[PDB]
Parts: structure tokens; C-alpha cells; sequence
């Protein structure tokens, strides 16, 4: 287990993927030229997980960039680190999905997906030991969601034995006014229940609320939101990227975090919460990091963890800190908050420490929960879906592309089935 | 003559093998190149034409990073490359991948190497297998290896050193599953398994060595000393020796009841500012603080006690020490065991890794006892297994690798029966 | 006493002293083969007993071989049963793991056929 | 009736065997290089009973040293008199018996036994008139116990007309090496009942009790116990080794000591008792019929003597000796069977054992020896009713039936001893 | 000439043979080398072409220690190697081993050596057989030999001197068995057997010689003086018992009742006035001087001879006989005359120089055939019975090919013998 293959689709997927690549590149001492300029061997020891070694002592992100809309390819090449990516790994169409899932999943996205699989096979066959794939995309649009799930299915067919992992951005009416986003999100969640192993639930609703209530940004932009996303993505891939005694990979994470195949949607959390590009004038203590981590204000999914129970938890602390103090706080938080952990999965909280803090912080903590409280997110999507579907609002955008009401009914049934399972294990007793 | 082949599986088994083979080289004066300035150590080291002494051991792991440290560490020339066997993917903490999916791709390599080591023996005594209960390789590949050893070598002795999982120093939430699974499939194939509880070793390193957060090298170095006490009888010219056959005969009253309890003494901080008597260290073996498995023998019954002394220990002093033990009412032996004591004495004192935490001592003792109290450790595992298995939590990862649910309840029933066996043998 | 002379010789002399005459006048009232037959009979009994002793020790010898053989048979049976058990579960696990991967690719291929029906329903309109 | 071939098997057999050769070499004046330096010809009159006369005027014990483990005889060979043994009379395996009677008797013993029998067969043909065999072994282990009885059986098959005599060490939990001592001993006693002519029951329970109670040794060791065994072995072989008007040999001893073929287990006794490092004729007579001097944990007042043979060593009035033995027989009349007239035979030898001036040694065929076997039987039953440890024996190919028959036979032996204890005239 | 051949079987037969042949040599002036400065001594000594006088004797012991005692002894030059027959393995105190296992093996060798002695005789009287009751060789081989001598020398006389077991100087717990077995088998084949009770002889040495624990040498020396007195008129030209048949004529009225009681006087300590004829004659009627322990007050005499030796005048013997007739009751059976046959042998009694027996002017040996001697058989039958009821030790005899039934058949014969002694002592 070494090489990960990264795929970013659609506007949101390419935007947070770019940021992801800027952020870990600075952690690993790689500049926009792909040359290493760092000071620590630790930066390079597991660098092949995300980077191919190019001739010339350079490092090329093992990254494939996809969008039906051509414009976002030009935006990335312009952005910082636009010159790091392998030019042949840009796969662009000429017309977007028009925020229409069926266009990304059945029609336009289907006409471009073999072009994508060219690059995916080339990256996959080069790998000495392919961990699997991580995809960044949004569920509310038409490309990242529709073509993005179609891609997952197609990749799963040729690589059924590798781990399939997604960073999936959940729509919120606070951030976008596109009224069909509940449709696209419900259709996509259907696909992700059936076809991925691990999905990080990145909720625009949570991101907006954090920017507005905590960071006090009256009108947060996508750059405000994506600073939360990128901090999270850096933190939840830290153990994949840096050498520890844990020797983490995507499969060991799945095996321990997912007790039931469908219940594979993680609620990520982060501390400290910061604004982008802003000096931090005081560090956070280890008890501060531990407490503020399991606090609903720090969750990237708009869910109160105190409304549910954790099935499993994985936490990573970054910076130079007493691992003894970290062991103490983490054990205490579980003893004092005992009622928020299912009692029928013993020792269901795992903690790692990484001495290398992210840029701008002396210490930080990142949290990957499998909490039954995530049903709140799916109930919210479901309620919005139904409000529209009762009226058959906008269905002709979808049937004009060949779909059928039955597909909507099924994906709604399948998501309500997912809500019930969360509830079933939330009420389950050890006795 | 009288050779023993050691097999070290997965991370835990390999890293402990490092502490053991380091200790053995230091006990016998072997340098990390295998050269050497009492011939009994030949049971554990073959010799090449150039006078190089190569351990009779295989190191196996499904992923290469742990064994790569051996390949580039201090003793990288102590082993032949062919003894250090690695694949490219570990079992991902999954028994089913260690035993089937991943493990089947390297099992034939391992038995070919073992077969080559058996061919360098004129009187093979048995195999020593070191593994964790909890790892996917530790459990699943060891089960496979044990089954294949039985086909290759019949009833030839097979003893385990097994690392029982502790939440304090753990890896995986599915470890109770892997533990029950490997114990089931392995039961019929092992003659004697010495279990080691990471929580007990952890607590000893805290209380007796004043180490706040003990690391694996702390745990492993203590674990190496216990292992060495056991094998010292087979590696040295001693007064009272105990061979592999004698361990099994004296400690295992019933095929399934083959999980003796280890206890070691003294465990002294190397930075402590009086040499303990033969009696003091003998009494320490019956205190629960020095047990390698957390359980309460005073609330169980002993079925056999094997006392392995090393260093400056005279037989009159053992006899006086043991006679005191035979008068403690808190030490209860079963009715069907008229005589339960076996004693061995090797005279070379214990050896300590310089720059380690354990102090050099003029005499030490390791007790191996078969007590019904070990069942308490089996009950602790079964309960964690039952908590998750009632909801079929994580079982899908094992079914996905081709296992069937029936293997889980059939393994849990075998541990039920095992628990009921420890009850039955303790009646009068 | 009635003395009666008996004889007189070079180194000796003998006579008979009679105190009372008797109350009563007068006085009131194996071949070589048989021997060798009896010595030979005792030898055949000795030899028969030795032969029966050696017969019982010979019976012990055969039991010892039978014990040694039984243990070799048990070890062989242990091997034969471990071999068939292990091959049984390795082939069962293979079939299972293959049947899972086939079901999972089957479901994805149904999705593929459905996509074709979606794209056809579109051109229908 | 000249030469005895001596065999020692397993750890215990080789330890008390070596101490035996050490002791009698001192009496016959043989130093560890086989050279004689004694002061009397009495030491050399019958020295060929136990020693061969090698070229170079050196005496080599007629001893064969056997074990399935090389450790023990390595230690013997480094012993004080280690050099005195013929180097090719060491026969030793490599993989031990694992404290398992089944291993010594069936699997590992068979692989080494014919190598032993070849060295026995060569010592035998160098004999003018082979008197018989003396074996030293324990019954609780695997080698002396399991392979020693296989040795006896095979020696009986090859030399059916030669006396078989064993010094058989009985286990007790007071001085144990292995938990399966009751099995190993019970399986061996079956063998000895069948295939020996005289067995001296050396009881580790008795030796421990003698050291602890009489000699005040708080913690007995094997050295302590083996000092009592060497005194005893020197005592019961005196008449075989030194010229007397008895011209003692193994067959004459058996004939007068064994009224019934199965009842051939002797209770040895010695006086005075001594501890390592550190007396009248009437006391010797009495102390010899005292339970504190028995090497079997049995009270002779708990049964009756069928026959007794006693030997007094040292300068002493054989009139006073004979007077006191008669006085003891008449005072204790109810502990001899009335239907064997004159069943105590006394011999004297002028030469005392080293360090003593007067000693007496006692060989008793007592019905009280049933106590020794009842003790083994109870320990056997306690284990076998739970089938404990049995699998290490069935694994070797043994049937459970072997276990029950061997104990039925030892319970029959106890019954037989009882039957003669209650017999009257 | 009237040659007699002496046969010594087992350790007791041989060591007493030494004691006798030594005393004969002293009595006849035969030095240990065989040389010599009345011709009756030729009945017991032959002569070689070198001038050496050689005992007419064959020694048999299946154990070389006792016969090497002759090959190397003081009188070793008297014997030719062919008179000394040995083997490697004795009877192990086992009649059955002596009779059946060894006896079948050496009988033809022994009989052949006796034939070489007998071919040198112009008028062989018969054989004088010396052996123990108790040893396996003495009992077992002797009885086989007597069977064979009755076959090869049908009309020749055979006299035994049999050592009767004593617990005081015993060897073996099984001597009662061997005693009854050999007595059964020999009874038909012996004309006259002089028993020597080891307890009687032991008592005479303690009481009369002041020896606290007599050796076999003490006992054998005294036994020699008795045998000497019984044979003195065969080796000198005496007048009573001048040939072997005259022993059964004078002492054995009934063939089975052929066990006379021998009484000897005087026994005087060397380290310690010459006794009169009356004094030593009185001593013949004291049971403390009998060779076998029994009470003559409990039986009747059948025959009684007084063998005087040394300075003895008939005048004094008749007066000694008349004195005891007046004071004492001496009961003979009804069919036999009450009286004595008296013999005087002028040759003086002789002792081994340096021995414990003092030299005496005159001595006497009374041979009487009393029914009292059946008490000795009763003692042996009781011990035999005590053991045989429980079949004690019998398996050692069965193991040598003897049948259990021989034990009872032998014991029935002894029961018949006791009833015979009762019948005649009515
Ligand atoms: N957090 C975050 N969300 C974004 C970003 N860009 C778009 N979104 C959200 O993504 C959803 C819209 O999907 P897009 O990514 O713009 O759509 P697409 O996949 O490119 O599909 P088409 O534009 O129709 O071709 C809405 O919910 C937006 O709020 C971004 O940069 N960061
Ligand atoms: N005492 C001790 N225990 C260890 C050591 N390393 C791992 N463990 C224990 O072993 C268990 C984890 O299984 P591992 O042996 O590390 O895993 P593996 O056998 O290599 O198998 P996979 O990694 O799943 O393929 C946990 O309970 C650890 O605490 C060690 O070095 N010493
Ligand atoms: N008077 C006397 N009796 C003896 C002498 N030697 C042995 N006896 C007695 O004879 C009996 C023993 O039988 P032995 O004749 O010595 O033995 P053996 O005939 O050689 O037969 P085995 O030795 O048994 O083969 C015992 O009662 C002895 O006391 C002796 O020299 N003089
Ligand atoms: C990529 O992000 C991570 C991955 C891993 C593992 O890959 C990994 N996880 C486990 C584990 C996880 C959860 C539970 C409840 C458990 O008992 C064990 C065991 C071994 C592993 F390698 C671990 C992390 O932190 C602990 C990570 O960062 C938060
Ligand atoms: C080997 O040690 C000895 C051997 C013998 C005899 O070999 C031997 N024993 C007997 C004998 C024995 C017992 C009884 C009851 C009896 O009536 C006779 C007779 C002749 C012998 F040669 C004798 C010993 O002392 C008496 C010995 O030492 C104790
Ligand atoms: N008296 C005595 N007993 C011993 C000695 N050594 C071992 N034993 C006994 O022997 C038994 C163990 O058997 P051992 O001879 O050591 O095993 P083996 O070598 O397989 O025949 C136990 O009952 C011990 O009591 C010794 O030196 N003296
Ligand atoms: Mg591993």
C-alpha cells in the first residue's frame, strides 16, 4: 500500500483539489516547479503516496483533473501550482453539466469518461502498490456529482480490489441558490452508498456557519470555505503522508472505522478553527485541542455529535506535544462523555500523533468520526428533496436527458433507508 | 542435534525476534556478523564454513517495512537474505487477508525456507512461533503457517509465544475478532502456547522500571528476557535442563489446556540505587504483579509449576524456597496433581542489553504455571468478541475476503467449550 | 554276664557281652533306563518352561512393534486430515471471494446497461 | 557365578551408579586411573565380580552407562572417578525421553536399545561364568524407568537363565522432578514384577525423611539422599565382593529370599545412619529392625518378614552378633512368619566401610512393602481417574488398557503381600 | 585286600574329607608328599610306581573354590588331578539343581572316575559317601550318584556319612526341603548311614573344648576322630567291623532302619589325668556325647557296638559294662538280645598336632541303632511341613524340572519311616 491516485472533478472538486495540492506541497517542501526545497527527510520518506518521481529530481502530483466545463482547467493552470500538474492529466470537455446530474452521469459525462480512464489507467499501472483512489467533488452540481459518481463506478469495475475514497461537498442553501441541488445530492449519495469505502462528508452548511458565526465573516466566499476544507484534507491525510509507527493506509482506516459497509460517511472535525491567511497569536493547549475537537462548532458536517453516538473515532494531533498528555485527555474525554460512544464496539477511539504541525499553527488536531448523528445531514437533504419532488419541480431537466421518475424514487428510498440504519445503531443496546 | 527452529510472524513477532536474537548473540558472544572469538548454542545457530553462526530462524511479514529495518539494521548480516521473507501488502489488520487473500501468495515461499532449515537439522526438536493475536498477519498467516507445519511435519512439536492484546497499547478495534479466529484454527495444531499480555508487560515497565510511556522496545526487551529464560535450558550446558519435550509433558495435562502462565523475577530498574535471594525471587513468581497475563491465580487452581532458575542459584536454595511454597494455602493445586513442581537451573547469569532499562542481576527465575486462572483472560476476549459480533460489526470485511459467518460462531463455540474445559478441570 | 569271644587279630581283639537273651525267639518281619528316563523328563519340563518364557517375551516384542506402528499411523492420519481440511477451506474461501467479486462486477454491469437505456430514452425524445 | 554386569540408565540411575563405583573403588583400593593401591589382598580376591582386569594391571568396572540424554554422562565422565569407565561402554542418545515412560519404553528406547545390548553382549562374553545383571535406575522418569524396563525384558530374552537384580528408586512428591511420576512408576512396577529376580526398593520418600528427621538436614538435596543410597549399595553387595565362608552370589540370595516368585521386592536397611561430612552390637541388631533405618517408607512392624539377610561389617564378636540377632528374633517373634523356620541369616565381614568401624546392613522381604505400592497406587489413581497427562502417552501409541492392567497388577501384588501377612500355621 | 573307595560330594563332604585324609595320613605315617617310611592301610591308599601312597578317593564340588582348597592344600601332593572333579556353577542350595540340572551333566564324568579307582581293586568292598543333607550339591548330586552306584555296583556296600543341618551353623532356609528330598531318594540305595548333627558337634566343641564359636575346622576335626574310629578296623588289622558288610550285620537288622547313633568319648581340650575305661564307657551312655541329638530314653536299641581304641584291656571293659547294667536301664527290643559287641583296636588315638583336641591314652566310639534317632527325622519333617503347606520356595525346584509331586512323595516316605521306627520300638 503506497500510491494513491487523486481525481478532482467539476468546479468545486478542482478548486478544493488545487488547494489540497498547494497545502501538502508546502508541507512536503515541493514548490510550483515540482522541485524539493525542504529541510527534513521526513518530508520525502512517504512522498510517493501522492507524487510520482519525474526525471530531473522533480515531483509530479499523481493527480487527474476533470471537468465538462473547459473554464476550470484554465483557472487551475493560472492558480499557484498550476504548473506542477502533469499537462497530459487535464481532461476537459467543452460544455458543462448545467448543474444537471443526468448530464454528468448519463450523457455529457459519459462521452468524456473514457478520456479520463486513459489517464487513470496510466497512473494506476505505474504504481508499485496501488492503495486506491481519492476523489474531490461536490454533490450539488452536475459534473463533480454526476460524472464524478459515474467515474467511481467505472474505476471500481477495473480496480474492484482497491480502496475508493471521496471528499464529497454537501450543498447548502446558505451557500448556493441552485434549487435542484437536493436532487443531485440525493442521486449522488445513492451512488456513494453502493460504490465507495470511505467518504468524508464536507458540508457547505457547516462551512458557512463556521465562517459566519465563529470567524465572523459577514459574507464568506468560496475561498473562506475552502480554507476550512484544505485544513481538514491536510489533517485527515497526515498519517498517509508522514512516517509514523502506525504506518497508516486507506485500507486499515476503512477496516477499523466502518463497522457496516453502507455506514461509511465520516464527520470530520478540526481544531483550531482559523481564518485564511491570518496570523495566530496564541497556540492551543492539548486539553483545548481535545475538547474543542469533539465540539459541534468544529465539525465540518452540520451535525451535533451530541445528538448521536460515535461508532468509531480516529484522531490525529500535529505538533510537538506530550503524547502522555494526549493519551490522558483523549481517555478522559471518553470516560466523561461515555454516553456518546456505542458500548458494543470496545475501545472504539484511536489516536495518533505527528510531530510536524501544519503551516501557520504550532499545534492542531483533526478528528474523523463515524457518528450516527450524520443522519441529520441526510435528513436535511431528504427534506429538501421531498419538498421539490412532491411537486415534481424541475423533473424535466432530468427526464429530458433520458431519466425516469423511478430513479428519483429509488434514490430517495435508499437515502431514507440510510437514515434508518444510523437510527437503528444509535438506539441499539449492548444488552 | 536437538535443533529448534524459530519462526517470527508479522510486526509483533518480528520485532520481538529482534530483541531475542540480539539477546542470544550477547548471551553467546556472537557478533552481529555472526563471528565468535559449551557448544549447546548450536541448537539455535547453524555454522557456515567461515565460522559464521546463522540463527535457525525465519522472519515473515506480509509487508516489508518492519523487516527492512532488520535488512538495514545492526544485525543485517546476521541472517541470510533468504530467511527474511516479505510480501508487498499487509493484511490490513484482517485475519482473513493474512490467512487467505494476501497470505496464500507467500505461504509456499515460507515453507520452502523452513524445509531448507529442517534439512540442516540432525534432530529437530520443534518449532517456536512468535506472533500477535491482534494483527492480520499475526493471527491469519500464523494460523495458515501452523496448519501447513502440521501437514509437513506431522506431530512434531509446535510451541507459540503469543501477544495477547491490550487497549493501552493496541492497534485495531477488530483485534478481539482476529484473536478468537486464530485461537480456534490454531488450537489443534499447537502443543503449548505461552501467552503474553501487553497490558501486563506495560504495567510492569511502569511500576518496576519507572517508564512513563513504555515503548515497544521497552516491552520487547522485557519480553526477550522471559523468552531467554525459557530457551536457556536448550542453549546452554546446565545442571538441570528442560527440553521442549519436557515443557509439554510437565505443563499440559490436556491437549486443549496448553496455555501456561509466565512470571518473571526480579525486574529491577537499571537506574535503581541488594541482590535478591533465591527465596525472594521465588516468592515474587506467585505475586500477581509479576504475571505476564493479568489474572488472579489465588482464585484459581494450579495444575503444574515449572521453575526456570538462572545465575547464582544452588539446588539446596531452590528446594528450601519451593518447600515454603508448598505450605502456602493461598497456592492451591488440583486434587488430581500429586506432584506439580519441575525445576531447572542454568548457571550463566541473565544478560542485559547495554543501554536498556533492566538491571544486571546475579540470579533470576522464570516460572511457568498452568493455572485455571488463565481462563479469565479468555473470558475478557470473548466478551469483547460478543459485544461486536451480536451486531455483526466489521464482519463484512471478513466475508468480503471469502470467509463465512459460520466460521465466526464455530470459533466462538470453540472458545465457549475452552472456557468450560477450564471449569471442568478445576473441579474435584 | 555271658561273655563270648569273637576274634583276635594283629591290631585288635573283639568279643560279645550278653546281659539278657531276647524275650522273643526269632526276628519279626530302578534300572539305568528308568533313571535316565526320569532325568530326561525333568529336562524336557525345564526346556518347556524356558520355551514358554521366551514365547511370552516374543509376544511382548510384537506388542512393542504394534505400539510403535500405531503411533506412526496416528501421525499419518493427523497429516491426512490436516491436508484435506486445509485444502477444503482454501478452495471454499477462493470460491466465496470469487463469487463476491463476480456479484459486485455484475451489479456495476447492470448500472452500465441502465445507462444505455437512459441514453436511448433521450434520443427517443 | 563370578561376574556381574552392571548397567545404569537415565539421570538417577547414572548418579547413584557413579556414586556406587566411587564407593566400592575406595574399599577395593582402586584409584580413578584403574590402578590398585590397597593394603590387603582381601580387596582383590573377588574383585573380578565387578571389575575387568585390563592390560597394564588396571581394573575397569564392568559397567555400562546408558541415557537418552548426553548431559548426564558428560557430567559422570567429568566426575571424580569419571575416567575409570571404559570409554566405549558409554551408550547415549541425543533427544531425551521427556520424562515419559512411553518414550523410554517404546519409541526413543527402541532406537537406542540394540546399541546397549551390543555393549552388554560384549561384556558378557568376556566372562568366565556370568552370574547376572544389576541395573540402577529410577522409576519416576522416562529413561531409567521406560528404557530400563525395556532393557530388562530384552536382557531376559537373551539370557533367560541369568539372575536379574535391580536397584529401583521410588518417587515421592517430597523429591520430585516430574508431575507424571505416578504413571511412570506404576508402568515400571508391572515390568519389575514380571522380569526381575531381586529388586531393592530404594524409596526417595524414605531417604528424604531420613535426612530431614534423623540427620536434621533442614533441606535435603540429592547429594544427601545419594549418600544413603551409596551406603546401602555398598552394604548389600559386601558379600558378593569380599571372600566369606558364605561364598555369596545372586542366585543363592534369590533362592533363600524369594519364597514366591512375584514377592521379590526387598526392603533395605542400614545402621548407623550418617550425614555427609560428619555404635554397639546390641544397638546394630535393634536399629536394623527399626523404621527409622529403612530405605523404603514402610514400617516393618506393620507387617511380617518372610526372610531377612543381614550383614555386619567391622571387627566384632560374631558370638555377640549371633546372640543379639537371636534375642531380636524371639522378642519380635510376631513380626516373622511362623511358617518359614529360621528365616534370618547373618553374615560378617571384617572390613568396615570407609569412615566407619562398625556397620550393619539389612535386606528384608517384608509384607509391609505393600505400603510402598499402595502409596504409588493412590497417586496413580488420583491422576488416572481424571485421565490427566494421559495424552502424552496415547500419543506414543499406548492404549489406556496398558495403564489399567499395570495397576491391576500392582494392586494384585499388594493383595498377595496381604495374603501372606495373614497366613498362619 | 578289601579296598574301600571314598566319595566326597559338595563343600561339606570335601572339607570333612580333608580332615579325614589328613588324620589317616597321621595315623599311618604317610607324609604330605605321599611317601612313607601291617598292610591294612592299602584298603584306603593305593600306591604309584614312584612310591607314593594315594587315597582311594574322588572329590566332587561344582564350585572351584572348595576343591582348589585341595589342589593347593598341605596334602595336595596326595591327590591326582583326575580325583578332583569341579565345575563352574554350584547347585545354588537347590536339590533340584544338584540332582536334575547339574547331575544329568556330570554323572557320567564322575562315574567314569570312580570306575578308574574300582578297576585298581582286587576285592572292592564298596563306597564311603560323605555329603551334607542341606546343600543342593550334597543332597541333589549325591542321591543321583547312589542311584547309579546301585546300578553299576549291585552287590557292593554303600555307607554314608551325612551332615545333618543345624540352625546354629546353617547355610540356607531350604535345607529341610533338600534333606527330605535326598533322604527319600537315597533310602533304597544305602546300607548304613552315620548321621552327624551339626548342632550336636557344635555343642560338644563349645562345652568340651572351650571354644565359644566353633569353625568348620573345629567341627571337621572332631568329625574326623569319629570317622577314624568307625574305619580304624578297616585300615588296621582289627577284629570287629573288618569289612563293610559287617556294619549292616552288626548294626542294621532292618534295611530301612539303617541310621545308627554314634557316641564318642573322650573329647578333651588341648590347652587344658588320663581317663579310665569305666569313665569313657560311662560317657557313651550320656546323650551330651551323641553325634545326633535325640533321647535314647525314648527308644529301644536294636544293636550296640563299643569300638575301643588305644590302651584298653578286656578285663576293664567287661567290668565297666557290668557297672552300668546294675545302675542303668538299657532297653533293647524284644526280638534282639540285650548286649554289646566289643572291639578293641590297639592303635592309639591320634590328633592333628596343634589342633584343639588333646592326645588321649584311650578312646571309645559306641555305634548303637536306637529308635530314638527318629526324633531327628521328626524335627526335619516339621520344618518341611511348615513351609510346604504354603508351597514356600517350591517354584525354584519346579523351575529346574522337578515335579511338585516329588515333594509330597518324598514326604510320604518320611512319614512311612517314622511309622517304621514306631512299629519296631513298640
Ligand atoms: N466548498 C466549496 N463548495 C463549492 C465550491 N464551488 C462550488 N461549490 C458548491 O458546489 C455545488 C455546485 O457544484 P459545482 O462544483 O459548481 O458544479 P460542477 O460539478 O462543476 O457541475 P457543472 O458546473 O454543472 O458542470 C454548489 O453546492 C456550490 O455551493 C468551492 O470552491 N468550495
Ligand atoms: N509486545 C509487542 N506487541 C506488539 C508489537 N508490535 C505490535 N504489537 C501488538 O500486536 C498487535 C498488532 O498486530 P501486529 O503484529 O502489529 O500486526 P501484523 O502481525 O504485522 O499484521 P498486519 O499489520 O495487520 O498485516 C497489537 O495488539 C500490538 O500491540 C511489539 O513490537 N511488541
Ligand atoms: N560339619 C560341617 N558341615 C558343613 C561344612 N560345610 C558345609 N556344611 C554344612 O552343609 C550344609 C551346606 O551344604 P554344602 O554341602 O556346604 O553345600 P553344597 O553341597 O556344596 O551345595 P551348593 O553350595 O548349594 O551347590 C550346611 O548345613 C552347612 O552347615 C563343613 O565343613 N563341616
Ligand atoms: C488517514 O488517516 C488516518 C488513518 C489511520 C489508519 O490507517 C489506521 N487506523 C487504525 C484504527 C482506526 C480507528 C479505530 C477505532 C481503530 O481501533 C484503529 C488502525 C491502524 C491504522 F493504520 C489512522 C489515523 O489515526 C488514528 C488516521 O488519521 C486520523
Ligand atoms: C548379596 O548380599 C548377600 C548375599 C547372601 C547370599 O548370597 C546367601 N544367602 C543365603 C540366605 C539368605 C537368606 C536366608 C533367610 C537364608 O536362610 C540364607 C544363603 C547363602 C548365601 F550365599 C547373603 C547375605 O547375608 C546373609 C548377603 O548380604 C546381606
Ligand atoms: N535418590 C535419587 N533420586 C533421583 C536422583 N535423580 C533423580 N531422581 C529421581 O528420579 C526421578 C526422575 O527420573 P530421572 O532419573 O531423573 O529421569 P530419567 O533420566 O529419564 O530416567 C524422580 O523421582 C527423582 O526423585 C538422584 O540423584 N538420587
Ligand atoms: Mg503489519
Amino acid at each position: 500500500m503506497r500510491e494513491i491516485v487523486h481525481i478532482q472533478a467539476g468546479q468545486c472538486g478542482n478548486q478544493i483539489g488545487a488547494k489540497f495540492w498547494e497545502v501538502i506541497s508546502d508541507e512536503h517542501g515541493i514548490d510550483p516547479t515540482g522541485s524539493y526545497h525542504g529541510d527534513s527527510d521526513l518530508q520525502l520518506e512517504r512522498i510517493n503516496v501522492y507524487y510520482n518521481e519525474a526525471t530531473g529530481n522533480k515531483y509530479v502530483p499523481r493527480a487527474i483533473l476533470v471537468d465538462l466545463e473547459p473554464g476550470t482547467m484554465d483557472s487551475v493552470r493560472s492558480g499557484p501550482f498550476g504548473q506542477i500538474f502533469r499537462p497530459d492529466n487535464f481532461v476537459f470537455g467543452q460544455s458543462g453539466a448545467g448543474n444537471n446530474w443526468a448530464k454528468g452521469h448519463y450523457t455529457e459525462g459519459a462521452e468524456l469518461v473514457d478520456s479520463v480512464l486513459d489517464v487513470v489507467r496510466k497512473e494506476s499501472e505505474s504504481c508499485d502498490c496501488l492503495q486506491g483512489f481519492q476523489l474531490t467533488h461536490s454533490l450539488g452540481g452536475g459534473t463533480g456529482s454526476g460524472m464524478g459518481t459515474l467515474l467511481i463506478s467505472k474505476i471500481r469495475e477495473e480496480y474492484p480490489d482497491r480502496i475508493m475514497n471521496t471528499f464529497s461537498v454537501m450543498p447548502s442553501p446558505k451557500v448556493s441558490d441552485t434549487v435542484v441541488e437536493p436532487y443531485n445530492a440525493t442521486l449522488s449519495v445513492h451512488q456513494l452508498v453502493e460504490n465507495t469505502d470511505e467518504t468524508y462528508c464536507i458540508d457547505n452548511e457547516a462551512l458557512y456557519d463556521i465562517c459566519f458565526r465563529t470567524l465572523k465573516l459577514t459574507t464568506p466566499t468560496y475561498g473562506d470555505l475552502n480554507h476550512l476544507v484544505s485544513a481538514t484534507m491536510s489533517g485527515v491525510t497526515t498519517c498517509l503522508r508522514f512516517p509514523g509507527q502506525l504506518n497508516a493506509d486507506l485500507r486499515k482506516l476503512a477496516v477499523n472505522m466502518v463497522p457496516f459497509p453502507r455506514l461509511h460517511f465520516f464527520m470530520p472535525g478540526f481544531a483550531p478553527l482559523t481564518s485564511r491567511g491570518s496570523q495566530q497569536y496564541r497556540a492551543l493547549t492539548v486539553p483545548e485541542l481535545t475538547q474543542q475537537m469533539f465540539d459541534s462548532k468544529n465539525m465540518m458536517a452540520a451535525c451535533d455529535p451530541r445528538h448521536g453516538r460515535y461508532l468509531t473515532v480516529a484522531a490525529i494531533f500535529r505538533g510537538r506535544m506530550s503524547m502522555k498528555e494526549v493519551d490522558e485527555q483523549m481517555l478522559n474525554v471518553q470516560n466523561k462523555n461515555s454516553s456518546y460512544f456505542v458500548e458494543w464496539i470496545p475501545n472504539n477511539v484511536k489516536t495518533a500523533v505527528c510531530d510536524i504541525p501544519p503551516r501557520g499553527l504550532k499545534m492542531s488536531a483533526t478528528f474523523i468520526g463515524n457518528s450516527t448523528a450524520i443522519q441529520e445531514l441526510f435528513k436535511r437533504i431528504s427534506e429538501q428533496f421531498t419538498a421539490m419532488f412532491r411537486r415534481k419541480a424541475f423533473l424535466h431537466w432530468y427526464t429530458g436527458e433520458g431519466m425516469d421518475e423511478m430513479e428519483f424514487t429509488e434514490a430517495e428510498s435508499n437515502m431514507n433507508d440510510l437514515v434508518s440504519e444510523y437510527q437503528q445503531y444509535q438506539d441499539a443496546t449492548a444488552d | 542435534m536437538r535443533e529448534c527452529i524459530s519462526i517470527h510472524v508479522g510486526q509483533a513477532g518480528v520485532q520481538i525476534g529482534n530483541a531475542c536474537w540480539e539477546l542470544y548473540c550477547l548471551e553467546h558472544g556472537i557478533q552481529p556478523d555472526g563471528q565468535m572469538p559449551d557448544d549447546s548454542f548450536n541448537t539455535f545457530f547453524s555454522e557456515t564454513g567461515a565460522g559464521k553462526h546463522v540463527p535457525r530462524a525465519v522472519f515473515v511479514d506480509l509487508e516489508p517495512t518492519v523487516i527492512d529495518e532488520v535488512r538495514t539494521g545492526t544485525y543485517r548480516q546476521l541472517f541470510h537474505p533468504e530467511q527474511l521473507i516479505t510480501g508487498k501488502e499487509d493484511a490490513a489488520n484482517n485475519y482473513a487477508r493474512g490467512h487467505y487473500t494476501i497470505g496464500k501468495e507467500i505461504i509456499d515461499l515460507v515453507l520452502d525456507r523452513i524445509r531448507k532449515l529442517a534439512d540442516q537439522c540432525t534432530g529437530l526438536q520443534g518449532f517456536l512461533v512468535f506472533h500477535s493475536f491482534g494483527g492480520g498477519t499475526g493471527s491469519g498467516f500464523t494460523s495458515l503457517l501452523m496448519e501447513r507445519l502440521s501437514v509437513d511435519y506431522g506431530k512434531k512439536s509446535k510451541l507459540e509465544f503469543s501477544i495477547y492484546p491490550a487497549p493501552q497499547v493496541s492497534t485495531a478495534v477488530v483485534e478481539p475478532y482476529n484473536s478468537i479466529l486464530t485461537t480456534h484454527t490454531t488450537l489443534e495444531h499447537s502443543d503449548c502456547a505461552f501467552m503474553v499480555d501487553n497490558e501486563a508487560i506495560y504495567d510492569i515497565c511502569r511500576r518496576n522500571l519507572d517508564i512513563e510511556r513504555p515503548t515497544y522496545t521497552n516491552l520487547n526487551r522485557l519480553i526477550s528476557q522471559i523468552v531467554s529464560s525459557i530457551t536457556a535450558s536448550l542453549r546452554f550446558d546446565g545442571a538441570l535442563n528442560v527440553d521442549l519435550t519436557e515443557f509439554q509433558t510437565n505443563l499440559v495435562p490436556y491437549p486443549r489446556i496448553h496455555f501456561p502462565l509466565a512470571t518473571y523475577a526480579p525486574v529491577i530498574s537499571a537506574e535503581k540505587a541488594e541482590q535478591l535471594s533465591v527465596a525472594e525471587i521465588t516468592n515474587a513468581c506467585f505475586e500477581p504483579a509479576n504475571q505476564m497475563v493479568k489474572c488472579d491465580p489465588r482464585h484459581g487452581k494450579y495444575m503444574a509449576c515449572c521453575l526456570l532458575y538462572r545465575g547464582d542459584v544452588v539446588p539446596k536454595d531452590v528446594n528450601a524456597a519451593i518447600a515454603t511454597i508448598k505450605t502456602k494455602r493461598s497456592i492451591q493445586f488440583v486434587d488430581w496433581c500429586p506432584t506439580g513442581f519441575k525445576v531447572g537451573i542454568n548457571y550463566q547469569p541473565p544478560t542485559v542489553v547495554p543501554g536498556g532499562d533492566l538491571a544486571k542481576v546475579q540470579r533470576a527465575v522464570c516460572m511457568l504455571s498452568n493455572t485455571t486462572a488463565i481462563a479469565e483472560a479468555w473470558a475478557r476476549l470473548d466478551h469483547k468478541f460478543d459485544l461486536m459480533y451480536a451486531k455483526r460489526a466489521f464482519v463484512h470485511w471478513y466475508v468480503g475476503e471469502g470467509m463465512e459467518e459460520g466460521e465466526f460462531s464455530e470459533a466462538r463455540e470453540d472458545m465457549a467449550a475452552l472456557e468450560k474445559d477450564y471449569e471442568e478441570v478445576g473441579v474435584d | 554276664m555271658e561273655v563270648i569271644e569273637l576274634n583276635k587279630a594283629t591290631s585288635g581283639q573283639s568279643w560279645e557281652v550278653i546281659l539278657k537273651p531276647p524275650s522273643f525267639d526269632g526276628v519279626p518281619e530302578p534300572s539305568l533306563e528308568e533313571i535316565q528316563k526320569k532325568l530326561e523328563a525333568a529336562e524336557e519340563r525345564r526346556k518347556y518352561q524356558e520355551a514358554e518364557l521366551l514365547k511370552h517375551l516374543a509376544e511382548k516384542r510384537e506388542h512393542e512393534r504394534e505400539v510403535i506402528q500405531k503411533a506412526i499411523e496416528e501421525n499419518n492420519n493427523f497429516i491426512k486430515m490436516a491436508k484435506e481440511k486445509l485444502a477444503q477451506k482454501m478452495e471454499s474461501n477462493k470460491e466465496n471471494r470469487e463469487a463476491h467479486l463476480a456479484a459486485m462486477l455484475e451489479r456495476l454491469q447492470e448500472k452500465d446497461k441502465h445507462a444505455e437505456e437512459v441514453r436511448k430514452n433521450k434520443e427517443l425524445k
